[PDB]
């Protein structure tokens, strides 16, 4: 009757505020097509998946077209406007202010480092050959800096 | 090196010169054309070691969830 | 004191793979059965006989038929694969409603197959507690990297199941049939062409070695009875597994070059049938039948192992396969999962794959590091499904997600279950 079985410590779970219809009146103003039960889904999804981006998209299956920015991004400007409307009466601050801070996100941002990402990840071998080739150069000679700038002094 | 060049002075000389100038000066020349090669790279956006900041979920880092646990005892 | 320890519940671990099926106790680390994915069938007398220990199908009897179970990593025959399942509870001596069942099964599955094994562990074996892990996660349970690639080479099914946070992603996996069936199935048709006739172990009776391409002399026991074709076919694949655990070797992509110079070199090894026929096997042969599981490039349909494409122009071979699967990954994970490849499989024991798959793999991913992962112990290229299985059985916070037989009532619908606590 040691109710404390341990391993119940960890019984740890994630704390995401929820909405319903009656809230979603203030979400009514925020290809997208986004509707209450998308935005439902999308919750029920991140609440019990750990928000882990990519598996949250994997056994997303209202619709494909959905992609991971946009998830990411209605995600956090939801987050975002329910958590402000509920720091309106008394003002938020600390932890629960600084989350806020963050989520000033951007979504073009993003797809524009995937791209980058992507466009880098993409490039011939050659050009990849000379930059790992240029970077081990350069440390060579970043290795007798000491030497190089006495012997620069002295002459 | 690009404060003073030493392949101003060589020709310039008034003193006995030697191989060692000759290196040093080679060796600063070296060093001028290997950060002219990495800025003219790092212009074009083709620089792996220069990446954007990838964004962060404020909720993840704060609290440990009951599969990190689990995944703690894993390993 | 800390709680660093795991807890037992002393659980028993079942899997269903492809070929063998490998039961097991929670927090041991071997398994104590492995059947082969076969269940016999005896039908002369007005009653009906069921053979399920391996060592006692293997002789000889008057109706006697071998009927496969596991055909594509999916329960089939769930009739006798239940009568399996219990003959191998019996066996073990497990003791029934206080002792947790792990299952693990394959990514893809049938919902109805899932509902119907589910019933009967909990409404017919009455087992008190049941789940269903996907075997890629108990895979990277078993070798310890919870964000992983789990490149499977099994027989009958080539699996590469991508693995983000230690749970499977079930819409990113590439299933090729290109397997050890297909080696199987060429090394076949090429014995077929060379003429050699494969008789089985029981046939013989008295030989003498022969080292000649010529028939050779073997005394034959002959039964009364008749013996069927898949009697037959059974035990030659066992010959098959020998031959193909000791001639095969793979090089990468350099038989071109040797292809003159293997000949000159005499480096043919002979592999010795049951009926004598040492037959020589040249070096390109088998370094061809080793590569054409990177490349199909046999045209000869491979006996009924036609063209295949993912989930099933041209057949890819297992580097592609695993550079297609790296270039699908969304690029925030794709060098974790690259430089994390868990490659299991017992047809890896093959020399030289795995460091030509590696080359292969560096060459066309320039400037993404890509090491792979192997094991050095034989049980644990083996029987890693079962690992890991133990070891999730072993471990204390999982047991906040057994699934139970008055939860399972109280649901009723198996949907809900299979979604949520799988
Ligand atoms: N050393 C070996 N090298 C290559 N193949 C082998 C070796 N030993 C056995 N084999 C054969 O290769 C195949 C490997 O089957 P394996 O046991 O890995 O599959 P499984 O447990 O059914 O799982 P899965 O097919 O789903 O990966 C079998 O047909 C086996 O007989
Ligand atoms: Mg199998």
């Amino acid at each position: 009757k040691n109710s404390p079985y341990l391993f119940e410590k960890y019984n740890q779970k994630i704390q995401i505020p929820s909405f319903t219809k009656e809230e979603y009146d203030e979400f009514l103003k925020d290809e997208a097509s986004w509707d209450y039960d998308e935005t439902v889904h999308l919750f029920q999804l991140c609440e019990k998946w750990d928000l882990r981006w990519p598996i949250i998209v994997d056994r997303y299956e209202y619709d494909e077209r959905s992609m991971e920015e946009l998830k990411e991004r209605f995600y956090k400007v939801s987050e975002r406007i329910l958590r402000h409307k509920y720091r309106n009466v008394t003002m938020d601050d600390k932890t629960s202010l600084l989350v806020q801070t963050l989520s000033s996100f951007d979504k073009r941002r993003e797809t524009e480092r995937k791209q980058y990402l992507r466009r880098l990840l993409s490039r011939s071998p050659t050009e990849i050959a000379e930059e790992e080739s240029l970077v081990i150069e350069a440390r060579k000679f970043e290795l007798a800096a000491k030497k190089m700038l006495t012997e620069r002094a002295s002459l | 090196t690009q404060t003073f060049p030493l392949a101003k002075l060589l020709p310039r000389s008034h003193k006995s010169l030697t191989t060692d100038a000759y290196e040093s000066a080679l060796l600063e020349g070296k060093i001028a054309v290997l950060y002219s090669r990495i800025e003219e790279l790092k212009r074009q956006r083709k620089w792996s070691l220069r990446q954007p900041k990838r964004f962060i979920d404020p909720f993840t880092r704060e609290s440990p969830t009951h599969w990190d646990h689990l995944l703690a005892e894993m390993k | 004191p800390q709680v660093y320890g795991a807890d037992e519940i002393n659980a028993v671990v079942l899997d269903a793979s492809s070929y063998r099926t490998k039961i097991g106790y929670g927090s041991l680390d071997c398994p104590i059965l492995n059947l082969p994915s076969y269940y016999g069938h005896q039908t002369k007398d007005g009653s009906e006989k069921f053979i399920f220990e391996e060592n006692s199908m293997l002789i000889p009897r008057p109706d006697y038929e071998i009927k496969k179970i596991m055909k594509d990593g999916i329960i089939d025959d769930f009739e006798g694969a239940v009568k399996q399942y219990n003959y191998m509870f019996d066996v073990l001596k497990l003791k029934p409603s206080e002792q947790p069942i792990l299952v693990i099964e394959s990514t893809q599955n049938e919902y109805e197959k899932k509902t119907a094994l589910l019933k009967q562990l909990l409404k017919e074996n009455k087992f008190v507690a049941t789940f269903l892990i996907k075997n890629p996660t108990c895979v990277s349970f078993a070798h310890g990297r919870p964000n992983c690639l789990v490149v499977d080479l099994g027989h009958d099914l080539v699996t590469i199941t991508p693995i983000l946070d230690g749970i499977s992603l079930r819409k990113q996996v590439l299933g090729t049939h290109y397997a050890g069936a297909f080696l199987s199935q060429q090394l076949r048709q090429l014995l077929n062409h060379k003429g050699v006739e494969v008789v089985p172990v029981y046939k013989v009776k008295s030989k003498v070695p022969t080292y000649f391409p010529d028939e050779a002399k073997f005394e034959e026991r002959k039964y009364d009875f008749d013996i069927s074709e898949s009697f037959e076919n059974f035990h030659k694949l066992r010959i098959l597994r020998e031959m193909k655990e000791t001639l095969l070797q793979a090089l990468p992509d350099s038989e071109t070059e040797k292809l003159k110079e293997q000949e000159t070199e005499e480096d043919t090894r002979y592999f010795e049938f049951p009926n004598g026929l040492n037959v020589p096997f040249t070096k390109y042969e088998r370094v061809r039948l080793a590569n054409s599981l990177f490349n199909p490039s046999e045209p000869y349909t491979g006996e009924s192992g036609p063209n295949i494409v993912v989930e099933g122009d041209k057949p890819r071979g297992l580097t592609s396969l695993v550079n297609q699967a790296l270039n699908h990954l969304d690029v925030d994970l794709k060098p974790q999962l690259a430089n994390n490849i868990i490659l299991t499989g017992a047809t890896s024991l093959i020399p030289g794959v795995a460091e030509r798959l590696n080359q292969e793999l560096t060459a066309m991913n320039p400037g993404l590091k890509v090491r792979i992962h192997s094991s050095a112990n034989v049980i644990e290229r083996t029987c890693s499904a079962w690992i890991g299985g133990s070891i999730l059985s072993s471990l204390g916070t999982f047991h906040q997600l057994w699934v139970s037989e008055n939860e399972y009532d109280e649901v009723g619908a198996k949907k809900l279950i299979m979604d949520r606590f799988r």
